[PDB]
């Protein structure tokens, strides 16, 4: 029996931590909603 | 139950203790999450019940109480923020420049940030605070790192 609990407002935060790269990938999406890499 | 707009944890008591299986967005009276978080089950909000209204396994999305309301899109140039809500931890904003998933049916923005599976459904936002998609359906690349699509639904 699933339930929800509020965790916060949805707002852009100034000076948030900035990280993560920006890869460009060839992918395929199957009928089950699963992504896979195409090589 | 609580109908206030915002980001919410999705919890279950079926496993050991109380476990966070994902996250969602309440906007305009509709609760939005990824299909793999709830599998389309009904949800509780205090003494109230939220019933599924629309869903699609291939998009990996589901809306409750009404149709999908989120229609903002990544502009393809700007940095965005993942409003990550990890299990047992406070909501935290993480800024990043999305990468791209290239598919036979078009290109999708993607965020290369790795959080626990229970963070699925966390919103990705633009500089106006609009939700441009949900985090948590993606792939594991060459160096073993996780990259999520920026998954967005269609507002009818
Ligand atoms: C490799 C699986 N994985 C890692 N981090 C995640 C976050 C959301 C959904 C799945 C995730």
């Amino acid at each position: 029996d699933m339930y929800i609990e509020r965790a916060g407002d949805i707002t852009w935060e100034k000076d948030a931590e900035v990280t993560g790269n920006s890869p460009r990938l060839d992918v395929a999406l199957d009928e089950s909603g699963d992504f896979s890499l195409v090589e | 139950g609580e109908t206030t707009d915002g980001v919410y944890r999705v919890m279950t008591r079926r496993l050991l203790g109380s476990t966070q299986v994902g996250v969602g967005v309440m906007q305009e009276g509709v609760f939005h999450t990824m299909w793999h978080v709830t599998k389309g089950a009904a949800l509780r909000s205090g003494e109230g019940r939220l019933d599924p209204y629309w869903g699609d396994v291939k998009q990996d999305l589901v809306s409750y109480c009404g149709p999908w309301k989120l229609d903002a899109a990544w502009d393809g140039l700007s940095e965005v923020q993942l409003l990550a809500v990890p299990p047992g931890e406070r909501a935290k904003n993480i800024q990043t420049l999305p990468g791209i998933f290239k598919t036979k049916d078009g290109d999708i923005g993607a965020v290369a940030l790795d959080y626990p599976a229970g963070t699925s459904g966390s919103p990705i936002l633009d500089k106006c605070g609009r939700v441009i998609g949900l985090y948590g359906n993606g792939v594991v690349i060459k160096n073993g790192s996780y990259v999520s699509a920026i998954t967005q639904g269609k507002r009818e």
